């Protein structure tokens, strides 16, 4: 949470990075979210949120993998599949 | 041992593939099924086949005359 407060933050300084946030926020949330809100939000997760979330979108799920270079040790897609979710929960 | 890293060099081969839960495992198991199957049995009947029905002939008249040369063996003892 620590990190991205300071990520956020430090993002935003200087005319041009604000001015992109401005423009681009309009575009995809329709409004221009305060930093406070970001805040708020962050401050709200912990442990439990992670979790949750964290299983929502990875747990068991299937995966877009892209490779190129000396990839022959690159495991073989059923493999990384397996690797999406543990036996021991 | 060999173990995949220091197999072997391969240039330049692209190779897109599919999530096992985002398709069918058993596509088009009879439409494209059987007639391969048909396919590979012609290919191969012409070696395979042959090799098998000199044994079955050899087979079928060999009991044949293991019987007729006994029991069929009298036969004439006429006198």
């Amino acid at each position: 949470k620590n990190l991205l407060r300071n990520a956020l933050v430090s993002h935003l300084d200087g005319t041009t990075p604000v001015c992109e946030d401005i423009g681009r926020s309009l575009l995809t949330y329709g409004r221009r979210i305060p930093l406070a809100e970001w805040e708020s939000r962050i401050a709200e997760v912990d442990a439990r949120v992670v979790r949750e979330v964290c299983s929502k979108y990875f747990y068991d799920q299937c995966p877009a993998v892209a490779g190129f270079g000396p990839i022959e040790q690159l495991p073989d897609y059923n493999r990384i599949r397996s690797g999406m979710f543990w036996l021991r929960f | 041992g060999r173990q995949f890293g220091h197999l072997t060099r391969v240039r330049h081969v692209i190779t897109y593939s599919l999530s096992p839960f985002e398709q069918r495992a058993f596509p088009h198991y009879f439409s494209k099924g059987i007639p391969n199957v048909l396919r590979r049995t012609r290919a191969c009947i012409l070696r395979v086949a042959p090799p098998f029905v000199a044994f079955y002939l050899v087979y079928t008249w060999g009991t044949q005359e293991f019987e007729k040369s006994k029991r069929k063996n009298p036969a004439a003892y006429e006198n």
